[PDB]
């Protein structure tokens, strides 16, 4: 199992960009799915996820309402949807995908056993 | 001549018997770790092959990795078996025989050592017979030699002067009156005479034997006599010196099949050809061909080298950071230790339960 | 009186601790034994456990057994390393310092039995000081005392002679030359002077210990001393004594806490509150009231009384019968061995893998 | 898991009986079931047997075209219909149940986990 995201780069503050992330075989579709996001200097945080059924979805705090999650198990892929950026998401953003089926392990990095190589975004004010 | 004490040709073989038994407790520890040690790293390899077939469901890799955590956990139990109906009484066999022929022999060493009238006349001389000899270091006159039961730590033990054939420096002496005795050192322990002897008012009622059994001191004006024991059989007046013998041949150390890897063809494997027949065959019997055609399923072949294959699969696999500590490795192959291991499993195996439910 | 032979009063008491020492081999033996037998008996009904659960796979009950697995097998895991890092150095030490202790003593008391004029003069005397004594059977002077390294067979030794404050029977003696030695009997090991002694144109020139330093024989015309050895120090002149009381002292037996079932509250178990945190609880934290609701769910309760219950249901469940043999039990309570039951828990673990496929 | 069976007794020969097995829990439904007869003096042996999934039906030789196995799951019970008995017929039939799911372990007696006490069948003539 292998992640690989893309669609990262630079975007201006209120754009928007669609962060996608492929899992390299079809066990993606037994697998929960998670973006996280490390700011300069900062550590690395929950940005959202989605159950391994794609029927729940949760969020941080601060992405609430402005990104959205999903998947395609027949594409192997889940997305990102960001929507009005501010110079604060400035982040490696990592894909990751947990084995586990229960949805507590979703909002913590450390019940992830699959991680993509993080992918720069940077929001310029 | 007879009735003197003793030059070095005498007592040296002695001190070189006495140091190498000092060693065998160090081997008996050695091996009974080492067999130990060797299990649990049959144990750790079984239950990564068992963490990767619990994560992986479904796979033709999981089960090959069933087949494989199958054959560690049986080399893993074979080695506790062999551990507990074998070395054990092995190791501490050796372990008492020998350190109770070193306290018979470094008693009676230690006893010509003090016994001694001046600097040139004792019972222990120096290979010239010009002066006695001291213990200073751990050496007499020059030889290893502590007469004592040095600190145990784990190390493999020599064969140097007791091994396969029996003790080789302790060799037949045909004239001990020239070259184990000395000219004139005075020694009342070299005889049973009392002129010059350990009789008082008469010689001793009979001939004495010392360091069970091995020097005869006969109670007339004779010299010594020594057991010939480089060339031994099972059988004695001498018995701790075959007891001491016989439990170190005995001894295989941690090396038998159970705590060794198995490198052939994966039919021919622990376990295997048994487990692909009835969980995959669900037949009793079989001949290899049927055998070989169901692992080539799932080993893509069946010889070592898919083995291998398959057990580096399991090596790169990741497990979750909050099974291990908050920044340890996270891949099963860079993961030791039997019971951390065994943590992660029941995380995985806990798992699978709650999958089959909602399946 | 001074340079006579030893009366019973002195080589008894040795007679007593060889006898004793001789037992420590065994004990070695018999620890190592039953600490491998402990963890063969955690790991089976860790496999049991680990069966019921792959057999009944999506039940509360299946996730039950699935803790009661990992307890199990953790107990299994570190009772060997306990076996491996302290009871493996703890018994070869024992087994080593008493038979080196046991041969430097068997070694003297050999010498003073053979060093005799006649039936009634010699170094080794009996009680009253009237004949010398011989060994028989295993006994000298009606006294157990074989001086020779007996069978290894398992079995507890006795702490009678040799305990946790030293060597019981070793006190001080006020009066070697009444208590200890004869009025009349020749014994030239009694004194290192020349005239009645070791000595030969002159005194040894200088006090001889024997036994590894347990008795004093002067060089002048004086009794023996002895030392004190009923209220023991970690330090000496006589370390063998020191080191054998040490390492005697030190053994625990397979008696610690990896070796034995823990019988209190569920929670507490062996690795049960850190398997239900992370495998059902998702967190890292927690306080026992969250462990206990969840415990509910899986065991209908939290006490010792609910884990019972569900190894009595791992107990009942049967396996196939050509899992084990033509007619052999096939309930897993009535199975135990280690691979036996590991070929077992690999039969279902690859059922489980094909219904994943099919699931 | 307990199996019992029921619907045995005696018949005259060329007539039909139907044994039932009931488990007593709804694990039936991920079992495979089989029924094995012992006649008086003989060996145990394979009679019919259904697939955990009731796709695939197995008969000994001398009861194909006479006997017929099913399942019901939603009441748990197995049935084999016998018809046209001869004196032959006359055994203890066992019911059995075998968590495999692999259709090779239904053939034999030795893969089956659990059995029923077993009922007697008699048929005179
Ligand atoms: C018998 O053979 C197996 C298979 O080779 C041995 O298991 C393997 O042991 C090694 C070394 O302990 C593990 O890999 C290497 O380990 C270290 C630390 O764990 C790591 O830093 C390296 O990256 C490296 O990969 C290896 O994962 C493991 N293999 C499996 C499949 O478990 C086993 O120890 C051998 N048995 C005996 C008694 O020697
Ligand atoms: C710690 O406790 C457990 C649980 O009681 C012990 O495991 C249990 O051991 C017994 C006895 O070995 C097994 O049951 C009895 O066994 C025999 C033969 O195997 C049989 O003839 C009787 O019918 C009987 O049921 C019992 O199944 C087993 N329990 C489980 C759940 O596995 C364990 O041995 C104890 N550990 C130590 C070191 O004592």
């Amino acid at each position: 199992v292998q992640l690989q995201e893309s669609g990262g780069g630079l975007v201006q503050a209120g754009g928007s960009l669609r962060l996608s992330c492929a899992a390299s075989e079809r066990t993606f579709s037994s697998l929960g799915m998670g973006w996280f996001r490390q700011g300069p200097g900062k550590e690395r945080e929950f940005a959202a996820a989605i159950s391994w059924s794609g029927v729940s979805t949760y969020y941080a705090d601060s992405v609430k309402g402005r990104f959205t999650i999903s998947r395609d198990n027949d594409k192997n892929t889940v997305y990102l949807q960001m929507n009005s950026l501010k110079p604060d998401d400035t982040a490696v953003y990592y894909c990751a995908a947990t084995s586990s089926w229960n949805d507590m392990a979703l909002k913590s990095a450390g019940w992830y056993e699959y991680w993509g190589q993080g992918t720069q975004v940077t929001v310029s004010s | 001549a007879a009735e003197k004490g003793f030059k070095q040709a005498f007592w040296q073989p002695l001190c070189q018997v006495s140091e190498e038994l000092d060693d065998q407790p160090k081997g008996a520890l050695f091996t009974l770790q080492a067999a130990a040690s060797k299990i649990q790293k049959m144990r750790d390899a079984a239950l990564r092959a068992s963490i990767y077939a619990e994560i992986n469901h479904g796979t033709n890799r999981a089960k090959a990795a069933v087949i494989v955590a199958n054959h560690y956990a049986m080399k893993a139990d074979s080695g506790l078996e062999a551990l507990k109906q074998t070395l054990s009484s092995q190791e501490v066999t050796a372990t008492a025989t020998a350190s109770y022929l070193k306290g018979r022999i470094d008693e009676y060493l230690n006893l010509l050592l003090q016994t001694k009238e001046s600097g040139t006349s004792g019972c222990m001389m120096d290979t010239s017979g010009t002066n006695t000899v001291t213990k200073a270091g751990g050496t007499i006159g020059g030889v290893p030699c502590k007469l004592q039961l040095s600190p145990i730590q784990p190390k493999r033990p020599a064969a140097t002067y007791l091994g396969k054939a029996g003790y080789v420096g302790l060799t037949r002496q045909a004239d001990a009156a020239n070259n184990f005795h000395d000219n004139d050192a005075e020694c009342r322990l070299a005889s049973g005479h009392n002129t010059n002897g350990l009789g008082k008012s008469g010689q001793l009622s009979a001939a004495v034997t010392m360091a069970a059994g091995y020097v005869t001191v006969a109670n007339s004006q004779t010299a010594v006599t020594v057991q010939a024991l480089d060339a031994l059989q099972e059988a004695a007046a001498h018995q701790p010196w075959i007891d001491a013998w016989k439990a170190k041949k005995a001894l295989t150390g941690a090396e038998t099949a159970e705590f060794r890897n198995e490198t052939a063809g994966i039919a021919g494997k622990t376990g295997v050809t048994k487990l692909v027949e009835e969980a995959l065959l669900k037949k009793k019997d079989s001949e290899a061909s049927e055998i070989q055609t169901e692992l080539k399923k799932y080993f893509s072949g069946h010889e070592n080298e898919q083995w291998t294959a398959i057990e580096k699969l399991i090596s790169e696999q990741p497990v979750a950071q909050n099974l291990v500590g908050d920044n340890q490795p996270t891949k099963l192959g860079e993961l030791e230790g039997n019971a951390k291991l065994t943590t992660i499993l029941a995380y995985y195996r806990m798992e699978t339960a709650g999958k089959f439910e909602v399946l």
